[PDB]
């Protein structure tokens, strides 16, 4: 008990650190997890890492199992739990030998909180700023500089975001949210890579079944029939269902298994527009898209038809424009399908292959960074801007608390060390560079004063220098970030109030 | 094997003066076996308190004697070139290299440095002993002792100098400036702007005389005894002092110097008159005042013979720092081969140290002397960077073996450039890679115009890369490095040369 | 530091140990069991089976010596020597330099893609389509084994397997897969008992083993109908038109005669398993009972039918027009099995032909090549990164250092010699291994298959890039 | 070896720092200091401490030795170069660790001193007659130093004594040679006599009384050293007239001199007054060459070991000389001499500690009005000036960016354990002091500083609690230049033997 176990306790948790430590940043080093059984692993995903870590100290258990509930509910933000921790944890063992008591460390670290989450909650930024300048160019840019495509992915980015631009959805009661399938893009041998070209609506993966056929019908208003069963002989039957599409009125036809001789010159004398052999997973988006429904069989109480006016979608305006070998059907737009089109042009399908590498993991970072809505500008701005502020929230209370809010505060500026001396930058000029140029931002640019008194300028970890992590295109999510620091404190706090350990 | 055992040990010493050498250099405390604490970056101090251990290390630490007897500056510059000629050849010797290809690669490259420092030459002292071209070479050699505080020792030295360096006019032949010319004393007090110089010898004993002050005429006649001064004593046994003061005056003199005791009525009158009396511990000091009052010592006692009188222009008793000093100095005229250094200061080690410091500097100027002296290099690795690309050259030229042995010698010139960065604490990782382009360039030309000037950055500018040496006047001695790479070169063979250590018959 | 320092001694070893097991004069390495076994081989991949390692980079050494295998055939120890020694070589860089790993790690992806550069130059072109030549050539390259005075059908038994299951495909469309091979799985060989090592031969199609019931039976059915069943029935079995029974079960003397009658074979003992094989083949149905026998067995796509005997076993040829099987002849199954413990890895040797058809400067003028090729590109080349580039010109070096040592030469003098011959001399000048002479890989042939260098060297700096990554060593269950 | 020598130099350091910071302050703590003669000393006096505190640690002799220049060169605040030095070395334990080398280091020390003389020059104030009368100049100074002390009902005593002690001095030659203190046992505190110049406790060891007037208006005071007493069958005696003869003569030789006090530093016994009774002449021996020779800078005299050669020249005479039985003892006086510079206070209490007390109270109220006269510029007390430097350093760091920035940040921080030891050893809660003391600072009062009186900050200036301004530099000066004598060790090579 007393300075024992507090000595103790807080080499335990520094211990911890020296495992996360290494790991923070994508251009980290990784750690070798060595069992009993003879098997290695080497990852550099913090969860994991903490997972497999085993303690056997009796604080750590507790950094630990945090960190295990921060995985489990957030998904994210392993990392960061113990690395702020164990600054908090270094930083106290100082003040108890400064004579402050633990009950007064505890007090004054809640008042920060308090504090730091209406400056969190100030200084954050919206799902905004991302239309017509680089914000999710730059990030998709980072996403896409690991692929081959790299040289080009300032052509071929700008299509990943235009696309994601217009596929705004209500999801579950207006999230607004965009679909992670979406944007039908085809990979095609056509053209040089940087001529790839943007759709301005959805192509469903099928072209008109015959060639005969009219490609484009109600340009204005037009209903569209999917169905499944066959057109094919089993013949004037499966030739009549082409005049109950005529009777039923649909003007595009979505034929899944196939359609007649007699049915596809019946569509071009119907001036009716045919469609064969059509991806069931699109055709299910397409019953989202337009709302053509595909009937797997025809039954409705003995009804055997397109069923005037119910299995009919609605759509604006279906085209087929040729491409220079791309012959596929447009959707323009309608009540609600938030779909698009993309085509791809390379050397060659296994070129392509590329983009498939490419679009799977863009797509998807991109939609994360928009998934969230507010979000937070990254590289230690969050960390950094804080360490400013709550320097100036000295005042507020200005008794015994505030040498606590100064060891708070600067415990925030581990984590722009940390990601410096894991990026092999300097880490005493970095650190020291970003805390002036947050210093400055919280002087005139609140006042409106400004020429450039700008701030949301972060550690660029590739190209070395600080920079304005907008145009950057560096964010995270704020319920990360705000999460992150009520996680820290809890386990904080935790070790700060052991002081006896009893072994029976 | 005995040279892997040998480079363990040398490895000792390497780190000693690897962080040693440079103005950003860290001190190292040294303490005597007698009781006495020496903080000094001077290694040669260091390595003269150094126990030696392993033999191997009594050839790196003979070496710097050569060095330092021999020349007054260096010292690091043996020890740090011997210590990386050694490391790196423990690749030669890990790649199977044998020690006789080895050294004969290291004989092979003596010869390719020595004729390249002959190009390096980018100025010359034409030997004016101005001021002005006093202060470009005492400036960096002050430099690596005292960072920054140049300007009081340079204003020290350079204006000392000229009081040692006499007018001296088409004279090559005639060598000047002993290293006993410059004196330096230590008060205890004060700091460095409390610190002058005298032109003359300052007594560190009190006044020892009743008088303050000769008379005001110039070139007053002084007069040194040897025999003690006592009631005329016959030739022989014995079993008038006053007297000799009428004698001595009948020339001119104000001042009586006696090289031995007093006697009785003289203790009295020769202060109660008004003359100074002195009476010098220091045998050798009065063979120095037989060069600042010019006195010629009178073997007999009692006869101050005419031509066993000097001519001193002005001896006064004056007040440094509060403890009183005896100045026996000339004044524009009968001129002083003897000039004095006060330093005030009051850490005993600071003032001890600057002493060391200036000590050197004064050295120094003994190498600025005729012998091939004004041959100036460029500064802060410039010539160390150029050595390395125009070794790594001649590998490209000689076939054999030998091409192993020359391109792991250039290798070993990076030590100095490294030091100067692990010592002012700019990250070795960008300014040693920044030197390699900064030198290495593809001039237009065969006369590489501003890229034999490129430096290395010591200062707190905060800059990407190097500066330019012209900036701070920052040349090198070519005679300290031509010889410094003949000791180096000669004695990193020695011990590459050790294949057994034998213990003699006991 | 000190635990990357620690991965870094444990792949010197490693090294150390499988360092002299390169060469036609390879020194040979003593395994001592616990038991008191000794064995004395050269299999550098059975010295990596034996040793037990502790640091876990040791254990992926061994997982690179896996991998290297499982893909190309060859490089066991090229990628072993290879990848200890650029690991090596960046030691001093590391320890002394104070070079972060992340700067290292930078530095020899630039040196992998320069890498490629060279050994593109250094390459020499063949034509796969020179049969003539292709034999030849992997008759030189599998060098070394129990089969030189069978090698002509040793070779070209591989020869003529390699000459089918070239995935081919080439355009603009989709790409070229550059004819990709799996020996293991595409190819399936059918190795005969009986015959000799030259009487091998190759088929089209899937051979059985499977024996006949009846001596006398249609022997040849150019277009047959073939009824896969494994059980009035005989008479059901006619109803479709068939040419071929082939039965799952034991077969009786009343289906020897009643199929016969009306010119039908039979055939036995074989599983749906093979009657699959035979769907691959031809597309009969599979079928259990013969009163479930539908119009759907039928015997398309089956060029050949053959029921030879051959080693006291009659054959059923499922001969069609990324498959093949040879028809392998061996005077034992140890025979067969030595036919592939030689011919599979001539199969090795035309997969990496006609993976690229181009050759590589053997003798170690490859390494030494890219050592002298490196130099000059590090000079040019800015940055810290002036310092690991250098690393990997040291580390390539050590190739053709082994195979000097095992030649028993001077170490540092012929290595010296190699580096102003590849200076101002042609990038062809490599190592003799009886001679221990510095001879033109003209008049000395070995001309390695180029794929084997171009995989060794990204094997090795991607096994670099693991081994340095590595931060601490953590315990955890 | 390597960083880590400058680890174990910088622990050495703060070592010295554990035992010298509960030193500091006019309320703070003794040390009991047990030299290798048995000789046992409490003091405060961090001259004293520092001289006997017997280090052999190769780094901790150098910052001694940089504190005891302090001594020789200002004289006072030796204590705050050892606590300042002390300080601004432990502050660089979290540089060191996180790589930061020791040119960066030192560099930015060199930095900060710069920045710091300038704003102290700022805040100098030139205190001559600016807003102060002559007498309360001094008075209300050395009042203040004199403050809530056992003495303080007495403080209307010592300080009269005090204030005009050092007026009584040549204002333009300050000497503590010239204030000397007698510890006389017995009489309260307020006993104490004062001498308008010197006086000694007449170590004269025998008797003689009833004889030679001991007292003169115009005394001719010789000093000697000799011993002038003289401690056939018949013929034995002569052997002991022979020698009294020669030394009786001597005596005589003293009367033919004409002095009236005759000095000795060797015994003079009965023996010897056998003359000097019958001539009547006052004779001292045993007496200190410190008080004979201030006789000479008194009366204007000279010493002469023997009697034969002394001639007028050697006589001196005072105003006053007088033997009183103040103090339970004889006591000699001398006051009014036509040469003198010098006055001596006899301390009179209940006991020698009780003494100590009231002198070392006194002696650092000497050191106060001394430098009153000395110093013309002058800065806050109170640690006032180290809450200043540490705003304007501050400030400095939030303008310069780069490495320099966090070193910066650390002098600020060290510039407080000047005002964090002043809370502590007065018993103060340190962590309100420290607070209230910084915002208040910040609101833009320079003068803020502790008040001893109550736990609370104020205005030294009002206080009169002042400090010599060349004290704060050449202290500040001192302690960065030790920083960089600790900082910049690399290796320590012993000789052994």
């Amino acid at each position: 008990s007393g300075d024992d176990i507090r000595n103790q306790n807080v080499l335990a948790t520094m211990a911890v650190a020296n495992v996360v430590k290494s790991s923070l940043g994508p251009v980290g080093l990784d750690k070798m997890l060595v069992d009993d059984i003879g098997d290695f692993t080497v990852t550099n995903d913090g969860a994991t890492i903490l997972s497999l870590l085993d303690v056997q100290h009796p604080a750590g258990k507790i950094l630990v199992e945090l960190a295990q509930q921060q995985d489990r509910e957030i998904g994210d933000g392993t990392t960061s739990v113990v690395i702020i921790a164990s600054e908090l944890l270094k930083r106290a063992n100082e003040l108890v030998k400064n004579k402050i008591h633990p009950t007064t460390i505890i007090t004054g670290f809640r008042v920060a909180l308090r504090e730091a989450i209406r400056f969190i909650n100030e200084v954050l930024s919206t799902s905004v700023d991302t239309l017509g300048k680089e914000t999710l160019i730059n990030i998709a840019k980072t996403s896409m500089s690991s692929k081959i495509i790299g040289a080009d992915s300032d052509f071929f980015s700008n299509m990943v975001v235009d696309a994601l631009l217009a596929v705004k959805t209500q999801n579950s009661k207006g999230e607004i949210k965009y679909p992670v399938k979406a944007v039908n893009v085809l990979k095609a041998h056509g053209k040089s890579a940087t001529e790839s070209l943007l759709v301005p609506g959805y192509a469903l993966n099928c072209t008109v079944a015959s060639q005969a056929m009219p490609k484009r019908i109600a340009g204005g208003n037009v209903k569209i029939a999917c169905l499944d069963l066959n057109l094919q002989k089993a013949a004037g039957i499966v030739l009549e269902r082409v005049k109950k599409i005529i009777d039923a009125g649909a003007q595009v036809v979505l034929t899944t298994k196939g359609i007649d001789d007699l049915c596809l010159k019946e569509f071009v004398e119907a001036k009716i527009m045919g469609v064969r052999r059509c991806k069931k997973e699109d055709l299910r988006r397409i019953a989202r898209a337009t709302g053509a429904t595909l009937v797997s069989s025809m039954s409705n109480l003995e009804g055997e038809e397109t069923f005037e006016s119910s299995y009919l979608g609605l759509c604006d305006e279906v085209v087929q424009a040729k491409f220079s070998d791309d012959e596929c059907i447009l959707i323009k737009g309608t009540s609600k399908h938030s779909s698009s089109s993309i085509i791809l042009r390379g050397a060659n399908d296994y070129s392509l292959d590329e983009m498939e590498r490419s679009l799977h993991d863009s797509l998807s970072v991109v939609k994360r960074t928009l998934e969230s809505g507010n979000v937070v500008p990254g590289g230690g701005c969050v960390e950094a801007a804080l360490n400013i502020y709550l320097d100036n929230f000295a005042t507020t209370v200005g008794s015994r608390e505030q040498l606590a809010i100064a060891e708070f505060a600067a415990a925030l500026l581990i984590i722009p060390k940390t990601l410096a001396v894991n990026a092999a930058k300097d880490s005493s000029e970095l650190v020291a560079k970003l805390r002036s140029y947050h210093a400055a931002s919280q002087m005139a640019k609140p006042e409106d004063v400004k020429r450039r008194s700008y701030r949301n300028y972060g550690l660029d970890l590739i190209r070395g220098k600080i920079v304005d992590e907008i145009h950057a295109g560096v964010l995270e999510p704020t319920i990360s970030k705000v999460k992150s620091l009520k996680s820290a404190l809890e386990a904080c706090v935790a070790i700060l109030r052991i002081d006896t350990m009893i072994t029976v | 094997g005995q040279i892997i055992k040998s480079i363990a040990a040398i490895r000792e010493l390497h780190q000693m003066c690897l962080t040693s050498m440079g103005p950003c250099g860290r001190n190292k405390i040294i303490v005597n076996h007698l009781g006495k604490i020496i903080i000094t970056n001077d290694a040669a101090t260091m390595l003269r308190e150094l126990d030696i251990v392993h033999p191997a290390v009594k050839v790196l630490v003979m070496a710097t004697e050569q060095q330092k007897i021999d020349m007054g500056d260096g010292t690091n510059l043996v020890m740090i070139l011997a210590g990386e000629l050694l490391n790196v050849s423990e690749k030669l010797i890990s790649m199977g290299l044998s020690a006789v290809e080895i050294i004969q690669g290291y004989n092979m490259a003596r010869k390719f440095t020595l004729k390249e420092l002959d190009e390096m030459v980018v100025g010359e002292i034409t030997d004016k002993n101005d001021k002005n071209e006093l202060l470009k070479m005492i400036k960096p050699v002050i430099s690596s002792k005292k960072y920054g505080s140049e300007d009081i020792l340079s204003e020290l030295v350079s204006e000392a100098v000229s009081h040692v360096l006499p007018v001296a006019q088409q004279a090559g032949e005639i060598p000047y400036f002993n290293v006993d010319s410059i004196r330096v004393v230590k008060i205890m007090g004060g700091s460095l702007s409390n610190s002058t110089v005298i032109k003359g010898m300052v007594f560190n004993r009190e006044p020892e005389g009743h008088v303050k002050s000769l008379s005001e005429d110039k070139k007053h006649k002084v007069a040194v005894f040897t025999c003690p001064l006592d009631i005329a004593n016959t030739e022989t046994k014995g079993t008038q002092i006053d007297a000799m003061m009428k004698e001595i005056a009948d020339m001119g003199v104000e001042c009586i110097v006696a090289g031995a005791g007093v006697g009785e009525l003289a203790l009295h009158y020769l202060n109660r008159y008004g003359i100074l009396v002195l009476k010098v511990p220091s045998k050798f000091e009065l063979r120095r005042l037989c060069r600042v009052c010019g006195a010629t010592p009178l073997p007999r006692l009692g006869a101050p013979t005419p031509e066993e009188l000097g001519l001193v222009e002005t001896v006064k008793t004056m007040e440094i720092g509060g403890d009183r000093v005896t100045v026996f100095k000339q004044e524009q005229g009968e001129i002083s081969r003897t000039s004095t250094i006060i330093l005030r200061g009051a850490t005993q080690n600071n003032l001890d140290d600057i002493e060391r410091a200036i000590d050197d500097g004064v050295a120094a100027v003994k190498g600025l002397m005729k012998p091939s002296g004004g041959k100036l290099l460029p500064g802060a690795g410039a010539t160390e960077i150029e050595l390395i690309s125009r070794i790594t050259k001649y590998g490209e030229r000689t076939p054999g073996l030998l091409q192993l042995a020359i391109k792991q010698f250039a290798v070993a010139f990076e030590v100095v450039p490294r030091t100067l960065a692990e010592t002012a604490g700019l990250d070795v990782n960008e300014v040693l890679p920044n030197l390699y382009a900064a030198h290495n360039v593809t001039e237009p030309g065969a006369v590489k115009t501003d890229h034999l000037y490129k430096g290395v950055d010591i200062d707190g500018e905060s800059d990407e890369g190097v500066k330019d040496i012209r900036e701070e006047n920052i040349y090198d001695m070519l005679a300290t490095k031509k010889f410094a790479i003949n000791v180096a070169t000669e004695a990193a063979t020695t011990v590459l040369s050790i294949d057994q250590i034998i213990m003699a018959k006991k | 530091r000190q635990a990357q320092i620690s991965n870094i001694t444990a792949a010197k070893a490693v090294a150390d140990v499988i360092r002299t097991c390169l060469g036609p004069k390879a020194m040979l390495k003593m395994l001592l069991d616990p038991m008191g076994g000794l064995v004395l081989t050269n299999d550098g991949h059975a010295i990596l089976r034996e040793i037990d390692v502790a640091h876990p980079a040791a254990k992926s050494m061994l997982e690179l010596s896996r991998t290297q295998d499982e893909e190309v055939g060859d490089g066991t120890t090229t990628v072993i020597i290879l990848a200890g020694e650029i690991l090596a070589q960046c030691a001093p860089y590391l320890i002394e330099k104070n070079i972060h790993p992340v700067i290292i790690i930078q530095a020899l992806k630039k040196a992998l893609t320069d890498a490629l550069e060279v050994i593109k130059q250094v390459s020499k072109p063949v034509d796969v389509e020179n049969d003539a030549a292709m034999k030849k050539l992997i008759q030189a390259s599998i060098g070394t084994k129990y089969v030189i005075h069978w090698s002509e059908k040793m070779c070209e038994l591989a020869l003529d397997a390699v000459k089918t299951v070239r995935k081919d495909l080439g355009q603009t469309v989709e790409g070229e897969p550059n004819f990709e091979i799996d020996i293991k799985r595409y190819v399936r060989v059918e190795k005969i008992p009986g015959g000799d090592v030259l009487d091998s031969r190759v088929l089209k199609g899937v051979l059985l083993n499977k024996d006949v019931v009846h001596p006398k039976m249609s022997r040849h059915i150019e277009n047959p109908r073939v009824v896969l069943l494994d059980c009035l029935m005989c008479e059901q079995i006619l109803a479709v038109r068939p040419t071929l029974v082939i039965t799952e079960k034991g077969v009786s003397d009343l289906a020897q005669h009643y199929l016969l009658k009306g010119g039908c074979s039979v055939l036995r003992r074989v599983k749906k398993s093979d009657n699959n094989r035979i769907a691959r083949v031809t597309g009969a149905t599979i079928v259990n009972r013969v009163e479930d026998l539908k119009e759907s067995d039928v015997g398309t796509n089956c060029g050949l039918f053959k029921v030879e005997m051959i080693g006291d076993e009659y054959f059923s040829f499922l001969d069609n027009c990324k498959a093949c099987t040879i028809m392998l002849r061996g005077g034992s199954k140890d025979i067969l099995n030595e036919i592939d413990r030689n011919l599979q890895d001539a199969m090795a040797v035309a997969r990496n032909v006609m993976l690229s058809p181009s050759l590589s400067p053997g003798g170690g003028a490859t390494e030494m090549a890219v050592s002298v090729k490196l130099a000059e590109k590090a000079k040019q080349l800015e940055g810290i990164q002036q310092w690991p580039y250098q690393a990997v010109a040291d580390a390539m070096e050590c190739i053709p250092r082994t195979l000097i040592q095992n030649a028993g030469g001077d170490p540092i003098r012929l290595l010296s010699q190699l580096r102003a011959k590849h200076a101002q001399g042609n990038f062809t000048t490599g190592i003799d291994g009886d001679k221990g002479k510095i001879v033109d890989m003209v008049s000395y042939g070995i001309w390695e298959p180029e794929v084997i260098k171009q995989q060794s060297v990204k094997t090795a700096i991607e096994s670099a890039c693991l081994l340095l990554r590595v931060d601490d060593i953590v315990s955890g269950v | 070896q390597g960083k880590g020598q400058i680890i174990s130099n910088i622990n050495a350091c703060v070592a010295v720092q554990e035992a010298l910071k509960p030193t500091l302050g006019p309320l703070g703590s003794d040390i009991l200091i047990v030299t290798s003669n048995q000789k046992t000393t409490i003091s405060n006096d961090g001259a004293t401490i520092l001289k006997l505190l017997d280090v052999v640690h190769p780094a901790a002799k150098t910052l001694v030795d940089i504190s005891r220049a302090q001594d020789a060169e200002v004289g006072d605040g030796t204590t705050s170069v050892t606590i300042l030095a002390g300080e601004l070395m432990k502050e660089a334990k979290p540089f060191l660790e996180e790589g930061i080398s020791s040119h960066l280091i030192m560099k930015g020390y060199r930095k900060a001193v710069s920045l710091a003389v300038e704003k102290i020059n700022e805040l100098a104030v030139d205190i001559t007659s600016e807003k102060s009368s002559g007498r309360e100049l001094l008075e209300r100074c050395a009042r203040t130093a004199m403050s809530s002390k056992l003495i303080h009902n007495n403080a209307d005593f010592f300080v009269k004594m005090c204030v005009d002690a050092v007026l009584s001095l040549d204002r333009n030659d300050l000497d503590d040679k010239l204030i000397g203190i007698k510890k006389i046992p017995g009489g309260a505190m307020e006993e104490s006599l004062f001498i308008n110049g010197v006086a000694f406790k007449k170590t004269f060891s025998y008797a003689g009384f009833e004889q030679q007037p001991k007292k003169f208006n115009n005394p001719k005071i010789l000093s000697l050293n000799v011993e002038l007493e003289l401690k056939h069958v018949e013929d034995y005696q002569a052997i002991v007239d022979a020698e009294w003869q020669l030394i009786f003569e001597k005596l005589r030789q003293v009367e033919e001199t004409g002095a009236n006090i005759v000095l000795s530093k060797l015994p003079i016994g009965d023996l010897a007054t056998q003359f000097f009774a019958d001539r009547n002449i006052f004779c001292a021996g045993r007496v200190s060459a410190d008080d004979m020779n201030r006789v000479i800078q008194a009366v204007g005299g000279s010493i002469q070991s023997t009697t034969s050669d002394i001639k007028p020249e050697h006589l001196g005479t005072c105003a006053l000389f007088e033997e009183m039985q103040i103090g339970s003892e004889r006591y000699n006086l001398f006051q009014g001499c036509p040469q003198a510079k010098t006055c001596t206070l006899l301390l009179r209490g209940g006991a020698e500690q009780v003494i100590a007390e009231v002198e070392r109270s006194l002696h650092d109220a000497i050191m106060i009005v001394k430098r009153a006269l000395q110093n013309k510029l002058i800065v806050a007390g109170g640690g006032a000036t180290e809450m200043e430097v540490s705003k304007c350093l501050r400030d400095y760091s939030k303008t310069i960016a780069g490495k320099q920035q966090m070193i910066i940040n650390a002098f600020a921080k060290a510039l407080e354990v000047i005002p964090r030891q002043l809370c502590e050893n007065a018993g103060f809660d340190a962590i309100e002091i420290l607070n209230k003391l910084r915002l208040a600072h910040s609101k833009g009062e320079k003068w803020y500083g502790v008040v001893f009186e109550t736990e609370n900050i104020g205005d030294n200036f009002a206080k009169f609690v002042w400090e010599p301004a060349l004290v704060k530099i050449n202290a500040l000066n001192s302690a960065t230049e030790a920083t960089n004598l600790i900082l910049s060790v690399d290796e320590t090579i012993t000789n052994k033997g």
